[PDB]
RNA sequence: UCAGAGAGGACGGAAACCUCUCGUAGAGCAAAAGGGCAAAAGCUUGCUUGAUCUUGACUUUCAGUACGAGUACAGACCGCG
RNA sequence: AGAGGAACCUAUUCUCAAACUUUCAAUGGAUAUGAAGUUGCAGUUUCUUUAGUGAACUGU
RNA sequence: GCUUACGACCAUAUCACGUUGAAUGCACGCCAUCCCGUCCGAUCUGGCAAGUUAAGCAACGUUGAGUCCAGUUAGUACUUGGAUCGGAGACGGCCUGGGAAUCCUGGAUGUUGUAAGCU
């Protein structure tokens, strides 16, 4: 009896216009593992790819195995929002052949992948620069996330308004006709 | 994975103050803003609260007590349509007008408006109400809340409006619009233009030249109100003149009857009855499954 | 020949022998240690009040 | 022998109450203090400036000076066979108004008001002295629905 | 309530109780002394009583006895006018003097048995 | 050699547990604390016997283990390993101290007298009070005689006086046998291995349904 | 906003860096221990020299001496905002 | 020490703390309980306040 | 019966899941020329008003956890003062007065001030 009305009202609410999943941001990372010319060239690569200067991340500790010293710049990262983010994500998914694994999506509703060589991203190779691999991470979220991020009177997003793994997977499949490969042999 | 928010966690948890939990009051700054020296005893210390909502500007005068602040005067941008403006009630010009309205209103109320007229010629130059006669000018200290203190902010626009209205608000021109942080120079002409809304008219013209559709999408209700890029400055000047001419608060209406719109809390008997009904239903389902 | 031997045995008895003397009642009249600005203003006020 | 530091042995004395740490509520500063008032001293560990000495914690004193954010207090301290009226400058956060004196002031106000009212109305002067509770007077107790119960001591039982 | 705590404090060293008419009259007549200018003066005449308590309308040993027995408005003056009674040791002796009355001893509140004790002591 | 127990018999000092301040404490002699059919279900052993102390003294780990072995051997030989469940309800946590002194001729040359006489750890003893339960055991009603005889044999290994009694409770649980039976028949007591848990009323009816009480 | 946990991402692994959730302080605050601290007293950063000149009062030890340390003011000239 | 999902999680369980504690006595410490007080009126101040606004003082 | 600004007490106010939300309002929201700040108009800042109660927020629901109050524990534990009191002692009771706290049980789930507004 009342279950039918409850279910139909829930579906109608879910069909609200403010609940659309959208690409909140795309984060590009390159951990070169050391400082100097290689790091500078990786920063050059990222600048070429996105169009905005990246930021250098420094080591937090010292590890002899990694040859890494504390406070040394070892990574270059950037964050892109909007149509440029969509274009770069499309290029990355073309490189990955629009194929992803079930385990690549996080329980919160984001997902990432990596490219071994940035030449595959439609960037002309430069002998001076070289070849760099990089990490793509797409963070999706609906409108209204500003509640949790604004300075004045932050709140917490409602459970129904939060995103989930299978919803992110459906978004990926529908937008990009993405393929979900079988889990990798453990 | 070990559960973090467990019984012991909740037993030991201490909740912050209500307004800090609500993220609405900064108590560190409040203590310094509101506490009066003990050798001045119960003499009120006056604070000019400035707040900007998504659609309105709120300016208030208050002083603190053990059982809550005492607001003595207030002025809102949504109250400007009585002095003209129907739209753009949040921009720099609206903020300055609201501040001026608050200042004139409270000076009228406490009977000092005739003695202190403030700066009646908009020029954008820094103005500090100078003491006249024996009665010193009314004094208030600015309270911005959680707003960021950037150069040319509308909170400082409201503060400038109040100071021009003629209330002694200690301040410096550093964070007014037209102050160059690099060269530390103050452009009174630029500040006056921003107060009069020339930036809004410039944006109107820019969008009109660029694209008609975007211009309409951006200034839809401005056009409906009949405000274009050649009338806004005069409109703001007229608004200032009207505010200075009259500043008494609007009259109050009658109290309409009220009816419950929300659910009322169940009683003890109702709750126990619901418990019994759920118990019976669950037993029925268990038997039938 | 240890000779430290601290104690508080008979001290309360000695103190109460002559009674415990409570503070006088004029100690609250002096303005010693009061704010200099307030004392200055008080001096000015007292200097000027007309006797009749 | 013990060390003679300022805060020796104040581990629990200067600590905050359980689930009571953090920001200090502002009625503490809004409270009005005037010279001649009585105040209790209770150190607030969260404010390391203007702290009273441990020997004055929990003691009541009289204000003799009111500065910007502190007060001078005269507190009695026992030193051998004399009680010294020591003067201490304590900040507001370590201070709380004393209620004994305000209760006495209320009683005096009520006494004066009753006397004035009776005199104006022509009544005799009423009694305005606190009296020790007198022994209970004579009365009668009824057993209706309250019949006495016979009580006897109980036997010992091995409660394993 | 302002005197019972004192009795509890001094329980081990005193025997006290509720005096009766005969006890009060015997105490006042046989062992009555007045504090007159700091001097212990035997009360052999009603004029001695009247000189000190005449202001409060107590003029005779009977008036003093009534004041004491009924706890009149001038009980304080009436009693403080009397020198502390200096009683004789009871004829028959004590019992323990180191245990409460309920323990079969002597100290503490013996209620109306103080009259029995005073019939020997006085 | 170990000092006589009479030296550390009575409780005189404050508790001295092994902690960061007291280091180099030798391991206590008694390690095992639950013997017999310890993994028994709650209903296997409804009868229960306690062995209380009548002295405020120190029960050495040595004495505790001696009594443990004595009772365990007696019960293993008389009733089988799986017929009882014995629980030593007292853990040695108090540390005693010894101020060692040389006992040879001419020792006075190197002896330090009473100067700086603070001792070093010697052993672990269990502080006991009047009414404290030293040993407890749960068995079948047909083995109470063996229980009492075992506790009798064991008590002579402890200093002072001990009293052997039979408890009205259901085994080691906290309910008298009649109330335990009634509550279990009702469904208010859920098995907790050796013991049981009370299933209180309040809470969500969703978990209520899993066991309607 | 910390310690830490969970879940994701080329080389990258238990451990490099990036991302999102949770996180009452379980971190950090030069040092011993104990108090205190969450739009801070912690981290990042801008500007600075109040770690300056001057006299009294007071607390601590206490004989109510001194030194040392500290507290609340008063006068001057400044720093940040 | 087992119980329900080798470790792990959950709910339990036996026994403890001079340098553990949510809670917390009895004894104990301190302050106040009027004339050096309470109400008003009528003056002073260069202190304080936008302001007789306060604070304090003064008065045969 | 509610909304906002500023508050007082600082969980009876917190936390989890869910239902509802009239009007004002708050909020999300659109844009980024200008002021302003960022790797990034995400935050901050500025100009706006197409759209939404989806979230925040408010009210309500839960034999909800927590918190708070009360009962019970119990005249119990402990304790002031007394004894040429019992006992080898450890300790124990009696006389004289104070007098708790867990488990467990039941109930409550913010109150309120100034100013402005809706109904």
């Amino acid at each position: 009896g009342d279950i039918e009305k409850q279910t139909e009202i829930r579906e109608k609410k879910a069909r609200n216009v403010m609940r659309e999943l959208k690409i909140q941001k795309l984060c590009l990372n390159i951990c070169v593992g050391e400082s100097g010319d290689r790091l500078t060239r990786a920063a050059k690569v990222l600048e070429q790819l996105t169009g905005q200067t990246p930021v250098f991340s420094k080591a937090r500790y010292t590890v002899r195995t990694f040859g890494i010293r504390r406070n040394e710049k070892i990574a270059v990262h950037c964050t892109v929002r909007g149509p440029k983010a969509e274009e770069i994500l499309e290029k990355g998914l073309k490189v990955k052949e629009y194929e992803l694994y079930k385990e690549n999506f996080s329980d919160t509703g984001n997902f990432g992948f990596g490219v071994q060589e940035h030449i595959d991203l439609g960037i002309k190779y430069d002998p001076s620069i070289g070849i760099y691999g990089m990490d793509f991470y797409v963070v999706l979220d609906r409108a209204g996330r500003r509640i949790a991020k604004r300075r004045r009177a932050p709140g917490r997003v409602g459970p129904s308004h939060r995103v989930e793994r299978e919803e992110s997977i459906k978004w990926f499949q529908q937008k990009y006709d993405g393929i979900i490969l079988p889990p990798k042999p453990k | 994975v070990k559960v973090i928010k467990n019984k012991a966690y909740f037993k030991r948890y201490q909740v912050k103050l209500r307004r800090r939990r609500e993220g609405k009051t900064d108590y560190y700054a409040r203590k310094r803003l509101t506490v009066q020296d003990k050798n001045k005893y119960n003499t009120p210390k006056y604070r000019l609260i400035v707040r900007i909502t998504n659609k309105d500007v709120v300016a208030q005068l208050a002083y603190s007590k053990i059982e809550g602040d005492v607001v003595v005067a207030s002025a809102y941008s949504h109250e400007l349509p009585r002095y003209g403006l129907k739209v753009g009630l949040t921009n720099y010009a609206a903020a300055y007008a609201t501040g001026l309205l608050l200042a004139r209103r409270h000076l009228k109320t406490i009977g000092l408006d005739s003695t202190y007229k403030g700066h009646e010629e908009l020029t954008g130059e820094d103005y500090n109400v100078e003491e006249e006669g024996d009665r010193a000018p009314f004094k208030a200290v600015l309270d911005i809340g959680l707003a960021r203190t950037t150069t040319g902010s509308k909170i400082f626009a409201v503060m400038k409006g109040v100071a021009d209205g003629g209330i002694n608000v200690p301040h410096s021109e550093s964070r007014f619009f037209g102050f160059d942080q690099e060269s530390k120079e103050y452009n009174a002409e630029a500040h006056r233009d921003r107060i009069l809304g020339k930036h809004v008219a410039d944006y109107m013209t820019y969008l009109k030249e660029e694209d008609e559709d975007r211009y309409k999408r951006q200034f839809s209700k401005f056009l409906a109100a009949g405000l274009n890029a050649d009338n806004l400055v005069a409109t703001y000047q007229k608004v200032h003149s009207a505010i200075r001419a009259d500043a008494s608060p609007a009259a109050k209406k009658a109290a309409k009857p009220s009816k419950r719109h929300t659910a009322k809390r169940l009683t003890y008997d109702e709750r126990k009855q619901r418990v019994a009904d759920k118990k019976a239903l669950l037993l029925q389902l268990k038997e039938q499954q | 020949a240890k000779s430290k031997n601290h104690t508080n045995h008979n001290q309360n008895k000695k103190a109460h022998r002559n009674g415990i003397t409570k503070p006088k009642k004029h100690i609250f009249l002096s303005m010693k240690g009061v704010d200099a600005k307030f004392i200055k203003n008080l001096r000015f006020s007292r200097k000027n009040n007309k006797r009749q | 022998t013990n060390s003679k530091g300022l805060r020796r042995g104040t581990r629990y004395m200067f600590a905050r109450d359980f689930r009571k740490h953090g920001v200090e509520h502002l009625s503490t500063y809004y409270t009005q203090y005037k010279r001649g008032d009585l105040v209790d001293i209770k150190t607030n560990g969260a404010f390391q400036k203007g702290m009273p000495f441990k020997a004055y914690h929990g003691r009541t004193g009289r204000i003799f000076n009111v500065t910007r954010g502190a007060v001078g207090i005269i507190v009695n301290k026992r030193v051998r066979g004399n009680i010294l009226p020591k003067r201490i400058n304590i900040r507001i956060e370590h201070i709380k108004p004393s209620k004994c004196r305000t209760d006495f002031l209320n009683r005096v106000k009520s006494n004066d008001e009753k006397r004035k009212a009776a005199k104006s109305a022509g009544q005799p002067v009423p009694a305005l002295k606190r009296l020790p509770v007198a022994p209970r007077g004579a009365h009668t107790v009824t057993t209706q629905n309250n019949e006495p119960e016979l009580l006897a001591p109980l036997r010992f039982e091995i409660v394993a | 309530k302002a005197t019972l705590p004192l009795l509890r404090i001094i329980e081990p060293y005193v025997a006290w109780g509720y005096p009766n008419n005969k006890t009060i009259h015997d105490l006042l007549y046989k062992r009555g002394y007045a504090k007159v200018d700091g001097n212990r003066v035997p009360i052999t005449d009603n004029t001695i009583v009247e000189q000190s308590l005449g202001k409060f309308n107590i003029i005779c040993l009977e008036d003093l006895a009534h004041e004491i027995a009924t706890v009149g408005p001038h009980f304080k003056e009436a009693t403080n006018f009397l020198w502390p009674f200096k009683l004789n040791n009871p004829t028959g002796g004590w019992t323990k003097k180191t245990n409460h009355f309920v323990e079969g001893g002597d100290f503490g509140n013996r209620e109306d048995q103080i009259n029995n004790l005073l019939r020997k002591m006085v | 050699g170990r000092r006589p127990a009479r030296c550390y018999r009575y409780i005189k000092n404050k508790p001295y547990p092994k902690s960061r301040f007291c280091r180099g404490v030798p391991d206590a002699k008694i390690r095992i604390f639950d013997l017999g059919n310890k993994r028994a279900n709650v209903d296997t052993f409804p009868a229960c016997v306690h062995m209380m102390s009548n002295e405020r003294e120190h029960l050495s780990s040595e004495a505790l283990e001696a009594a443990r072995i004595c009772a365990n051997k007696y019960m293993v030989k008389n009733c089988g390993k799986d017929g009882f469940h014995l629980r030593v309800r007292k853990h040695p946590f108090h540390v005693t101290r010894i101020n060692k002194m040389l006992s040879c001729a001419g020792a006075d040359r190197l002896q330090t007298g009473m100067r700086g006489a603070y001792g070093k750890p010697q052993g672990l003893v269990a502080r006991v009070d009047i009414g404290d339960i030293l040993f407890s055991m749960r068995i079948k009603e047909g083995n109470v005689k063996h229980a009492i005889e075992a506790f009798r044999r064991a008590k002579f290994k402890f200093p002072g006086r001990q009293i052997i009694v039979s408890s009205r409770k259901w085994g080691f649980t906290k309910w008298d046998r009649e109330d335990y039976e009634r509550m279990r028949a009702e469904g208010r007591l859920r098995s907790d291995g050796v013991g049981v848990q009370l299933q209180r009323e309040h809470g969500p009816l969703t978990k209520w349904i899993e066991n309607p009480i």
